[PDB]
């Protein structure tokens, strides 16, 4: 993979607590980029989770820097910690449709965590097996 | 329990004449004029996974650089939208012995080929003008479903698909629309899928065997007609639509057809500057209204045209503003009430 | 949309009342699809709907021909009644990851509607606009 | 945050056809016509 810096939501972000993503990719124009030729994305969990219980991994999109009202484009559900190992993908392969203005990832966690990290972001080409 | 599978004795007989030969003249009262099938451009889809188009949806915002000050670079923010094809195909087995028996082989086969060709042309035009995959899955996308929403309070030039539809009245069951499609390469064209031959195809397969399910066997001859295309309006800037045309009011003249037409050709905003081949499609009823407005009888209230005593007949509307107005038997006068985009 | 029989979940299937896809895909062996080359699918509503509260078109897979081991590859979610309109792509643009021997489409509707139809399957080139 | 400043990878993916080559024919759909800059007369200030 040749995943790069700019269009990347989080780089090895712990989000051990109930945090959110840091690099909110913002686009001035509502391109809704998923249309036509696809764009691969990952929300692959990069390092294991110790004492969490659920890792709802929404892909909230909104129309303001601060996500006053956000819209969900991909939610992984209440994934139990038994699967939050390295390489555990948490959404669809390619870019979804409906990216209105802004894009930030939520990390609602049931309870806190003592370990856990992710590398959500856009990738030039997926890695499989 | 049925006999309409293929051509039979009765059909060829009724296709004959008193002389005793297959007629070279069948009056096609179901024939139609379908000009859009002749004014369209067809180019191969050699882009893979259906033809793709690259809209530009933003441009940099340069800065006045006072000396010794830095300028932060920006980028061209593009966007993509892709289109797909959709195939039509018809077949005909005519019991090779039967066509052998009828004296005029070529004339009979030509009659059937013309029948199939005209029917498939009708279907092509109807779905080119109204085919909406969002309700029929397999078909391609026509110009109507891509525009079925109008900007109520139009904004000047934030050209969106809802910014190219002018509405006036409608809201009944007499609604219809008028079209303005620029037939050019980077305007709109017909995609035949990669490898697929261009345009309405035809394959005289010749004699076959037609093995039955009970051991029966007899020769047949099969002629196959195939056609697939997609219209792929690459820049809706080159197309504008006027919808909700109340046919009742249109004939009664309550609605001003020419005011709407002038609101077009300016929302069109193209071929007034640059572009390629243009056209204007509307059924017979709309052109009748335009010719009425050109040479008015006791037409409602006002027409602002004076005529001479000899100038009371009126020609056909023909080229409007230099755009050849073609009449097509596919724009139904029973359209759906195109709604406001709100 | 170049649909095709022998690879179609359901052709013009009616949705009214809880039911599954009429046709269940069978890929010979339990090998994978979503990986590698993208495979577009459209579980899309074709004809409008009625008083039914919601709809839950899920892409269930199972190793057995009859689906006794349910596995959600992708879910439409509880789409509300208002959005059950023609042309609504209810699930992911591309085929999710982890295809087993067989795949089905499960329609779970909150209540029963007097109208509703879906044509779901894999297309040669998903048609945008 | 951001992602709007430099030419990111997503845009490059968007600017190519399915064959894997960059698109020669890009629909502008935002170009404007302004002949003020065309018919205007302009000459060097050539003074203090």
């Amino acid at each position: 993979m040749i995943m790069d810096k700019e269009n990347t939501f989080s780089y090895k972000q712990a989000i051990t607590g109930t945090a959110v993503s840091t690099n909110v990719i913002d686009l001035g124009v509502s391109r809704d980029i998923g249309k036509g030729v696809p764009v691969p994305i990952i929300i692959q969990v990069v390092e294991d989770f110790a004492d969490a219980t659920s890792l709802t991994a929404t892909l909230q999109t909104s129309e303001t820097e601060n996500f006053s009202s956000a819209t969900t484009l991909a939610t992984s559900g209440a994934v139990p910690v038994a699967d939050l190992t390295a390489g555990k993908q948490l959404a669809v392969q390619y870019m979804p449709l409906g990216t209105q203005r802004y894009l930030r990832v939520n990390y609602t966690v049931s309870g806190t965590a003592t370990a856990g990290a992710v590398t959500a972001g856009v990738v030039m080409s997926h890695q499989q097996n | 329990t049925l006999g309409n599978t293929y051509l039979t004795l009765a059909d060829v007989q009724k296709q004959k004449d008193g002389k005793g030969n297959v007629t070279s003249e069948i009056i096609e009262m179901l024939a139609e004029t379908n000009p859009i099938l002749e004014d369209m451009v067809v180019m191969e889809c050699n882009d893979g996974t259906g033809h793709l188009t690259t809209i530009r949806t933003g441009l940099p915002q340069a800065t006045w650089r006072r000396l010794y000050e830095g300028v932060q670079p920006a980028k061209s923010t593009t966007r993509q939208i892709k289109d797909s094809t959709g195939t039509l195909e018809a077949w005909s087995e005519v019991d090779e012995k039967l066509v052998k028996l009828s004296k005029d082989k070529q004339q009979l086969m030509l009659n059937e080929a013309a029948a199939f060709l005209e029917g498939m042309n009708q279907t092509m035009a109807s779905t080119l003008f109204y085919g909406n995959t969002a309700t029929d899955a397999v078909k391609f996308m026509g110009l109507a479903p891509r525009f079925n929403a109008y900007r109520a309070a139009r904004n000047l030039k934030p050209v969106d698909t809802a910014d190219q539809v002018i509405d006036a009245g409608g809201t009944g069951s007499d609604l219809t629309s008028i079209w303005m499609v620029v037939w050019g390469d980077r305007t709109a064209h017909g995609l035949y899928p990669e490898g697929t031959s261009a345009g309405l195809q035809r394959e005289y397969l010749g004699a076959e065997t037609k093995e039955l399910g009970d051991g029966g066997v007899y020769r047949v001859v099969r002629e196959k007609f195939e056609w697939d295309l997609g219209l792929t309006v690459r820049d809706f800037r080159y197309v504008v639509r006027i919808a909700n045309i109340d046919v009742s009011d249109l004939q009664a003249g309550t609605i001003d057809i020419y005011a709407l037409l002038r609101k077009a050709y300016y929302r069109l905003e193209n071929r007034v500057i640059t572009g390629g081949r243009a056209a204007l499609y509307c059924n017979a009823d709309v052109t009748e209204a335009m010719d009425a407005a050109a040479t008015p009888t006791s037409s409602t209230t006002a027409s602002y045209v004076r005529l001479t005593p000899m100038q009371v007949d009126g020609k056909e509307v023909m080229m409007y503003r230099g755009i050849p107005v073609r009449e097509c038997d596919a724009i139904l006068s029973t359209e759906t009430a195109v709604p406001s985009v709100a």
